[PDB]
């Protein structure tokens, strides 16, 4: 009961930190937005897979297959989109000085 | 057809080959199936479809 209930609340922590996540924007010389604080966030997504890592070894993670998996799918997709996000948004800003 | 019938072996050499591969993999994805018989558990095996 007390081994499977920190699953929920921990699965709601990510649930409740994306929804609540703000993307960081600051004007470039009032042409357009840029998005500042990488090491804040890739430690925020890093950190939940290594939690959720934990819940597959967690013998109480059957009940929860599909959900933390689906997590999984998004947390490595954001990873994959960001990545090339940080690169593009630095050459993108050298590149049009 | 083809563990009941011998000829088959010496006749169909090489797709009879491929018949226990297939075999193995039915069989094995069949156990899986066995050690488990819940519908969701079966339907959340990984690349089941």
């Amino acid at each position: 009961a007390q081994g499977e209930m920190a699953l929920e609340e921990f699965l709601k922590q990510i649930r409740e930190v994306w929804n609540t996540y703000e993307l960081d924007l600051v004007n470039y010389q009032n042409k357009c937005r840029l998005i500042r604080g990488w090491d804040d966030l890739f430690n925020k997504v890093k950190e939940h897979i290594n939690s959720v890592s934990a819940m597959k070894l967690s013998p109480y993670y059957k009940v929860f297959e599909e959900d933390a998996l689906s997590w999984e799918d998004k947390l490595n997709r954001i990873m994959a989109l960001f990545d090339v996000w940080i690169d593009v948004q630095r050459r993108w800003v050298y590149l049009e000085g | 057809i083809f563990t009941g019938s011998a000829d088959i072996k010496h006749l169909l050499p090489v797709e009879t080959q491929r018949f226990q591969s297939i075999s193995t993999e039915f069989l094995a994805l069949m156990k899986k199936v066995s050690k488990s018989p819940l519908v969701m558990d079966v339907l959340n095996i990984q690349g089941v479809q």
